[PDB]
């Protein structure tokens, strides 16, 4: 698949947003824990 | 719960940027020293809402660290030998941010000085924040320390020192370094974890972390495992090599070279630990509780390497 965030295809466990998207462990976890999306650089 | 405001030097920094970025996503307000305005980083950390950043050296400057710490609560703190003695520098910092008397948790990154672990010398950008440390200590400042693992993206095929993936003409990769090609080390995704895992030990305040020592490293991999790690993730064949001393390609400065043949010593000669501390001779075990979303070498390698290549100026991956 792939991280609706940061776009990624490796990661250790896909997570979900609360509509349904497929986000990778950090992001998924990220968002669930601050409240955020997971800012990326650039 | 509240979200605090939190002091960071050298905001162009790997680490603090990284923490910069997800703290002020957060809600986190930012107050950061900059030596430089204009750069990539630097002019996305001005774009961030909530980061107001203050350019100017560190090195005897307390006025500079007397504003950064006004109205801060948190801090975390990283200095670079570049901008002078680190020493100095992170004594003056702690004196501001005890003196600012708001300061609840003052993060300081540390690394260790070798030669209080083995006959091995002190590696120059390393030992100093081992002393800033012990003085942070003794001001009583509720703090924690953090220890940095290498750097994922240090890596990089261009001719820069110590971490470079070369691409061979055969479109193969080697990489040269004095590590002993099987001696797992700490590595850490310094964009990818720094931030988070600073938010967690924020949020989990000194009545959990005061006085302790962290091992910021999320995985710990040899140099023939991290080569490895690359291989099995770019479909090319990439092979470690062990050389004496460092391959220095470019035109470095001064203070950066003694770093390295330092680290040819202690890593090349002796074959000591990254972390000689006794409480760090699994090491990951803490950084993983504190963040479980980190990036191994391997996604790092397949996901962001290519990338960073491309933007650098580099068309393989094509
Ligand atoms: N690379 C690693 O794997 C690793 C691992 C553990 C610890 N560390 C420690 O990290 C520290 C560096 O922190 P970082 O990784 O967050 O930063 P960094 O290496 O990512 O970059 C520092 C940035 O600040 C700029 N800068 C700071 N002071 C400057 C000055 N006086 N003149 C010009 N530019 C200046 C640099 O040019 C650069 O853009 C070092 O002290 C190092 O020993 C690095
Ligand atoms: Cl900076
Ligand atoms: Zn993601």
């Amino acid at each position: 698949t792939t991280c609706t965030n940061c776009f990624t295809q490796t990661t250790p466990l896909w997570r979900r947003n609360p509509e349904g998207q497929p986000l990778c462990n950090a992001c998924g976890l990220f968002l669930k824990l601050h409240g955020v999306v997971r800012p990326l650089s650039l | 719960q509240q979200k605090k405001t939190i002091a960071v030097v050298n905001a162009t920094g790997r680490q603090a940027a990284s923490l910069i970025r997800v703290a002020a996503a957060v809600g986190h307000h930012v107050r950061a020293q900059v030596h430089s305005l204009k750069g990539l980083i630097a002019e996305e950390l001005q774009a961030i809402p909530n980061v107001t950043l203050f350019q100017g050296p560190l090195l005897n400057n307390v006025p500079l660290m007397d504003t950064l710490f006004e109205g801060a609560h948190l801090a975390f703190i990283n200095t670079t030998s570049q901008a002078g003695d680190e020493i100095a520098i992170g004594k003056d910092l702690a004196d501001a941010a005890k003196r600012a008397g708001t300061i609840q948790h003052y993060i300081y990154s540390s690394m260790p000085d070798h030669s209080l672990y083995g006959p091995w010398p002190a590696v120059p950008m390393w030992a100093p924040k081992f002393t800033v440390e012990n003085y942070v200590r003794q001001l009583g400042l509720p703090s924690t320390f953090v220890y940095a693992g290498i750097y994922n993206n240090n890596f990089t095929s261009l001719p820069y020192p110590l971490f470079q993936m070369e691409l061979m003409p055969d479109g193969t990769f080697e990489w040269h370094a004095p590590f002993d090609p099987d001696i797992p080390l700490p590595w850490l995704d310094a964009e990818h974890d720094v931030g988070p895992a600073l938010l967690q030990i924020f949020k989990d305040g000194p009545q959990k972390w005061n006085g302790h020592r962290i091992a910021l490293t999320f995985e710990t991999l040899s140099p023939v495992q991290v080569c490895a790690a690359f291989s099995r993730a770019l479909n090319r064949r990439v092979t470690y090599v062990q050389v004496p001393k460092v391959e220095i390609k470019v035109n470095i400065p001064v203070g950066y070279r003694e770093q390295l043949e330092a680290i040819e010593v202690v890593f090349g000669e002796h074959k000591a630990p990254y972390f000689p501390l006794p409480e760090f001779s699994r090491v990951t075990d803490e950084a993983r509780k504190l963040w479980s979303g980190w990036r191994d070498m391997e996604e790092y390698a397949r996901e962001v390497f290519p990338i960073e290549e491309e933007a650098n100026g580099l068309d393989w991956m094509l």
